[PDB]
RNA sequence: AAACGACUCUCGGCAACGGAUAUCUCGGCUCUCGCAUCGAUGAAGAACGUAGCGAAAUGCGAUACUUGGUGUGAAUUGCAGA
RNA sequence: GUCUCCAAGGUGAACAGCCUCUGGUCGAUGGAACAAUGUAGGCAAGGGAAGUCGGCAAAAUGGAUCCGUAACUUCGGGAAA
RNA sequence: GGUAGUAGCAAAUAUUCAAAUGAGAACUUUGAAGGCCGAAGAGGGGAAAGGUUCCAUGUGAACGGCACUUGCACAUGGGUU
């Protein structure tokens, strides 16, 4: 809502940063196996449960 | 081009309905060119940009 | 070549028990059609006040014969696939009306 | 790469092929199948005649429930035919390939015709559909492998 | 009736265990080939014979056989024609094979000599009151 | 009713974030963590769930503290002190 | 005239579909041995931040993928700079 | 399925139904034909429940004004009989 | 795998004409026409609930049960005083 506590947004807000795809240098690494971001999370298809 | 954002900015500045604003349709590229409220203001002046009755 | 005559089309025939919501588009139809067949240019453009004169009466109401006027023009555009188009616009009525009006030829 | 069937003059042969298309299989098996030994031009004119609705491609191994019309008289007497644009216009795509990879060989159009055509099942993709009382469905795609050959008549 | 009430209820019994082809079925109908007995000819329009016209004994009016406006679907008869009693097989424009009797007519009805004192040419598009176009002609004052 | 037309009345949370274990099982109305039982002073844990014991026991977090000590066992826990200059 | 073709089936080459099989393994399971070291001097757990370029994992705490001492002795490295 | 605030003109007793202004919108994959069987909506000569377990369904009645209104009744009603 | 290119895509009245862009337009944008929601709304805001879905630009693949030039999808930025 309008209305959230602070605690909530600050979630929120890391929650924000955790979703992106991960750098393209990372695939360049010596031994990566990190081929995406396997924890992509969208607004409408998992929710949150706060 | 679309002039979605023209029509929207447009319907705003007139303090109308989006229904009631009227775009040149022989002034769409100098009407796309606008991206600002200030823009639209300008093009209405000019006459680009009509309330209809 | 570019000849210009003006037809009287008798759309109620045409559109005889068609369902009513689809009786001003089949209207549309019906005249593309007529000049297709008219002219021979499979690409017809009708113009916005014939298409306001169809649909001035609503969905239902087409009128029963509308005179119209065809012209076959040449297409300048090069990527344009057929070399001639057919034009269809709005036709004056004489004040006599439409009784004993035929085909006429209306370039000088 | 290695076609399934090889040219048996590959100097005066050329090929073409495409990969986990976007077209239903059982269609584009029944038009391949229409096309093949034909002649490269009598193809592409039969191929736009079926985009243009003039002739239709014979239904012939997945047919059930297909509708028959006049126009596929002379192929299939049954009369069992459609007019799948999307096959024709991919396998279009594929032979307008196979005739400019004959031309940098080098090899005169007028006289090439489809040595070879296939159609191979590529992996199916995955959709899902909602059924009566709360149950989920698959809903899949056909894509399918098309490789063709040309070769020089006699 | 659950799923609609223009059917067979019950199309056979449990055995033999197959429908007959005495239950019926719903297919084609019309457009079938048939035979229809004794149709008796009531006259024979010969053209330009003065058969060819409507005009009875009883009734001199000067008419054709074609009712006003023509005979619907089909045109204006101008050749031979039979009036023959009753109906007859097909629509309108229709070929149809005219036989001669298989059995002997000697029936009171067959042997009737019948003699036609009015026929009607009024136009049947419709709720015709004239017998012909001068007469109506006559009544609406145009002529 | 009982079904899809009841479940379109959800707006009441009867459980939010629980101060001390962070999930989402902070009875709101019993003022109480169904999982850690926050605000009671002991950890709520029992042994008829080993798979629940193992998801929070010690060793699954940081060990911020914890970590330290064997190394500084074996130095006996010498303090006070540093390495010889160079 | 049941021939050519279509369909169905069947056998073989090739091409597909799928991931069985074989060869592997910084993992697991089992046995044995050594030691005894959490916390109000605030533990375990939980949250939020922190890199030139990171989301996760790992690490760390506004001195934040590390400060300092000592040992070793010329790198780190996906890219760029020092 | 899910709480609440604002609420134009006409007809009309009426935030009834129907049409319109401000505002919104043509978003429900499209094309051709008009077979059977269906789903939804009508009509049907004469008879009028003979149909059916059963008048199920449908039809009929319907607003307003005036006249008039029985048995029975707990005297209040019944009654829009 | 057969079923099978089969069952299905059918509630909420409806679309049409010209032009622009685009490789590609029944589905994007502009204008015109013909309709609907009809103020206890298909209009204009909030409470809970969601959490960036908000705004700009761009777009290979997937998704948006046909399609898309498109977008509540994807990518990069901005925004809550
Ligand atoms: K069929
Ligand atoms: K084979
Ligand atoms: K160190
Ligand atoms: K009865
Ligand atoms: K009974
Ligand atoms: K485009
Ligand atoms: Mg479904
Ligand atoms: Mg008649
Ligand atoms: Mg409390
Ligand atoms: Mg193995
Ligand atoms: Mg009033
Ligand atoms: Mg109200
Ligand atoms: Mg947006
Ligand atoms: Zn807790």
């Amino acid at each position: 809502p309008s209305h959230k506590t602070f605690m909530i947004k600050k979630k929120l807000a890391k929650k924000q940063r955790q979703n992106r795809p991960i750098p393209y240098w990372i695939r360049m690494r010596t031994d990566n196996t990190i081929r995406y971001n396997a924890k992509r999370r969208h607004w409408r298809r998992t929710k949150l449960g706060f | 081009v679309s002039l979605k954002l023209q029509k929207r900015l447009a319907a705003s500045v007139l303090k109308c309905g989006r229904g009631k604003v009227w775009l040149d349709p022989n002034e769409g590229n100098e009407i796309s060119m606008a991206n600002s409220r200030q823009n639209i203001r300008k093009l209405v002046k000019d006459g680009f940009i009509i309330r209809k009755p | 070549e570019v000849v210009t005559r003006e037809y009287t089309i008798n759309l109620h025939k045409r559109l005889h028990s068609c369902t009513f919501k689809k009786k001003a588009p089949t209207a549309i139809k019906e005249i593309r059609k007529f000049a297709q067949k008219a002219m021979g240019t499979k690409d017809v453009r009708v113009d916005v006040k014939l298409n306001k004169q169809i649909w001035s009466r609503g969905i239902r109401s087409v009128p029963r014969r509308v005179r119209v006027r065809i012209a076959r023009k040449r297409n300048d555009d090069e990527d344009a696939k057929e070399e001639l188009y057919s034009l269809v616009t709005v036709a004056e009525i004489p004040a006599e009306g439409l009784k004993g009006l035929g085909t006429k030829i209306i370039e000088d | 790469v290695k076609y399934s069937k090889e040219p048996d003059n590959p100097t005066k042969s050329c090929k073409a092929r495409g990969s986990s298309l976007r077209v239903h299989f059982k269609n584009t098996r029944e038009t391949a199948h229409a096309l093949r030994k034909m002649p490269l031009d009598k193809a592409k004119r039969y191929l736009e005649d079926v985009l243009a609705h003039k002739q239709a491609i014979p239904f012939t191994r997945f047919c059930r429930g297909v509708g028959r019309t006049a126009q596929a008289k002379n192929r299939h007497s049954s009369g069992q035919g459609r007019w799948p644009v999307k096959s024709t216009k991919f396998i279009l795509d594929l032979l307008k390939n196979a005739e400019s990879n004959a031309d940098v060989k080098g090899l005169d159009v007028d006289l090439l015709f489809i040595s070879h055509i296939q159609v191979n099942q590529a992996q199916k993709q995955r959709r899902r559909t909602y059924r009566a009382h709360g149950r989920i469905n698959p809903y899949m795609s056909h894509p399918c492998h098309i490789e063709l050959t040309l070769s020089e008549k006699e | 009736t659950h799923r609609g009430l223009r059917k067979v209820a019950c199309i056979g019994a449990w055995h033999p265990a197959r429908v007959s082809y005495t239950v019926a079925r719903a297919g084609q109908n019309g457009y079938h080939h048939r035979t229809e007995m004794n149709k008796k000819v009531y006259k024979l329009g010969k053209a330009g014979q003065e058969s060819h016209a409507a005009i009875t004994d009883f009734d001199r009016t000067e008419k054709d056989i074609t009712p006003m406006g023509g005979f619907p679907h089909y045109g204006v008869v101008k050749d031979d024609y039979l009036l023959i009693k009753g109906c007859c097989v097909g629509p309108k424009k229709r070929v149809v094979t005219l036989r001669q009797s298989l059995l002997n007519q000697t029936s009171r009805v067959a042997l009737e000599e019948i003699k036609l004192k009015f026929i009607d040419t009024s136009s049947k598009f419709g709720h015709g009151r004239f017998q012909t176009t001068q007469e109506k002609q006559k009544f609406y004052g145009r002529l | 009713g009982k079904g899809t037309g009841s479940f379109g009345k959800r707006r009441n949370k009867t459980h939010t974030l629980c101060v001390r274990c962070g999930r989402r099982s902070f009875h709101i109305q019993k003022s109480r963590c169904s999982a850690c039982a926050y605000p009671a002073a002991r950890l709520r844990k029992y042994n008829w769930s080993v798979k629940a014991l193992r998801r929070k026991t010690t060793g699954t977090g940081r060990m911020r503290y914890l970590r330290n000590v064997p190394r500084r066992f074996k130095t006996n826990f010498r303090e006070g002190t540093e390495a010889t200059p160079r």
